[PDB]
């Protein structure tokens, strides 16, 4: 079945993307932000904290679009299964080509 | 204490062909059912 | 560096398109015109028959220009041509396709409607 | 990290909300695709339709599935 | 053109030959059979 | 800085070209839909072709 | 009508929270650009404003 | 810290998964093969009449 398994690998694919998105400093001396703040001063890890945060947010909203479009797209498919089922199960249609 | 050897007719060396050969640990962590890859020094195949 | 085939006035020293790309410079040794266009660039492609039908590959250019077929989807290397046509199963691009058909070798041929 | 969100916390509001109503948006598409009847009809005992075999759409009492081979069948194809 | 900083275009699978084919083909069909030739073998 | 600002120029056309090819869907459903009606056959659905 | 009051909802409280959006800091020492205007210079304030 | 039933070869310290988590670590004065789980997280809903 290929509908049915993109809509699976896709989710799973960026939900692996949004964890490996974790292990990247985004131009920062360290990825993980516990040991910037147990290694360095106080005053300047909140430059990298700033950094680390700042692309955390921009990773997390390019998959909230993406889940948005994906949305979109099963809505559309769910609307045309549900007109289907309703007039080629729920009935007889005259539509050619249609079902 | 080293002594020194004498001339005498000898071969030269010939070039062979590895076949699958030198791969190791790169680490020692435990990977199980999983397909990872590294950066590190190892020996080419069919080299 | 190509032989351009319009002249510049002769107050000018650079040239630019419609996109706003220096295109066009003079030589100040002769005043020859002469055009500049970007380097070749692209992506390379493999055409994989399939997993325990076939072990060989064939290597497709997107837009290079060069066993070596030119394709009007770039450069197919590889695969060699044929005339005749059927249906065929991977898409390439611009109506042709490659396939792997009678040893046995993969091809590529013109799709049939 | 939580003393910075305060300056972010209405984008993670956005799409809190967003993903909120995502799943509402699957749920609701499960209702509208297959709860197209309020009436639950029971199959009928008798499987003479005149000679059409309906045992590979219908369900079958010897598995606790209850669930057609066919769609025992599409369930173990996909992953 | 749009094609010199990297921007290459990708040319479609069905150049606009075989289109016009398929409605042509198509155009042939619906004066020749109707609708049968869309759901089914093609009847005069 | 550079690269940010290039990586959001270019998730805004991806977003963009990804919304238009939606739009592209929805209309070439449409048109195949229309195909397989009108065209390939007689549609008793009124104002539709 | 839950659809027509959901849709006027849904754009009011994205309204709304663009107008409160413009109430964030973003990180930096102030919300509104006047105040860093008139308390900081503008060499030294161009990264804030940024 | 559980009790796992996976043994690890006469080399190895840490562990990781298919998602590249540590999640089993041996422990180093008696070699028992521990895995790591998060304790809990989630989320306060509410049912209103
Ligand atoms: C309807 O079709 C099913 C096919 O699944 C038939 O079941 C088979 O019947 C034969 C005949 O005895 C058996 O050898 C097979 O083992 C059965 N297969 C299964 C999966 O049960 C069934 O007999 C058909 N019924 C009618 C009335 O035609
Ligand atoms: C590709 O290059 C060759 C030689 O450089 C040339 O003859 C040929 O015309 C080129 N192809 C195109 C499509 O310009
Ligand atoms: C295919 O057949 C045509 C028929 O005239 C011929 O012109 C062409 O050269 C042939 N191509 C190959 C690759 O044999
Ligand atoms: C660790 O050392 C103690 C004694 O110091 C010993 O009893 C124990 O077996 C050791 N653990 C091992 C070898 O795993």
């Amino acid at each position: 079945l290929g509908k049915l398994q993109d809509v699976v690998n896709q989710n799973a694919q960026a939900l692996n993307t949004l964890v490996k998105q974790l292990s990247s400093n985004f131009g920062a001396i360290s990825s993980v932000l516990n040991d910037i703040l147990s290694r360095l001063d106080p005053p300047e890890a909140e430059v990298q904290i700033d950094r680390l945060i700042t692309g955390r947010l921009q990773s997390l909203q390019t998959y909230v679009t993406q889940q948005l479009i994906r949305a979109a797209e099963i809505r559309a498919s769910a609307n045309l299964a549900a007109t289907k089922m309703s007039e080629c199960v729920l009935g007889q249609s005259k539509r050619v080509d249609f079902c | 204490q080293c002594v020194n050897l004498t001339t005498r007719t000898q071969l030269p060396p010939a070039y062979t062909n590895s076949f699958t050969r030198g791969v190791y640990y790169p680490d020692k962590v435990f990977r199980s059912s999983v397909l990872h890859s590294t950066q590190d020094l190892f020996l080419p195949f069919f080299s | 560096l190509t032989e351009s085939n319009k002249k510049f006035l002769p107050f000018q020293q650079f040239g630019r398109d419609i996109a706003d790309t220096t295109d066009a410079v003079r030589d100040p040794q002769t005043l020859e015109i002469l055009d500049i266009t970007p380097c070749s660039f692209g992506g390379v492609s493999v055409i994989t028959p399939g997993t325990n039908t076939s072990n060989q590959v064939a290597v497709l250019y997107q837009d290079v220009n060069c066993n070596v077929f030119q394709t009007r989807a770039g450069c197919l290397i590889g695969a060699e041509h044929v005339n005749n046509s059927y249906e065929c199963d991977i898409p390439i691009g611009a109506g042709i396709c490659a396939s792997y058909q009678t040893s046995q070798s993969i091809i590529a041929y013109t799709m049939s409607l | 990290c939580s003393n910075l969100l305060l300056q972010y916390g209405s984008f993670c509001t956005q799409l809190n909300r967003a993903l909120t109503g995502i799943a509402v948006e699957q749920d609701k598409n499960t209702q509208e695709v297959f709860a197209q009847v309020k009436q639950i009809y029971k199959t009928p005992p008798i499987k003479d339709f005149g000679g059409f075999n309906f045992s590979q759409i219908l369900p079958d009492p010897s598995k606790p599935s209850k669930r057609s081979p066919i769609e025992d069948l599409l369930f173990n194809k996909v992953t | 053109a749009q094609k010199f900083n990297g921007l290459t275009v990708l040319p479609p699978l069905l150049t606009d030959e075989m289109i016009a084919q398929y409605t042509s083909a198509l155009l042939a069909g619906t004066i020749t059979s109707g609708w049968t030739f869309g759901a089914g073998p093609a009847l005069q």
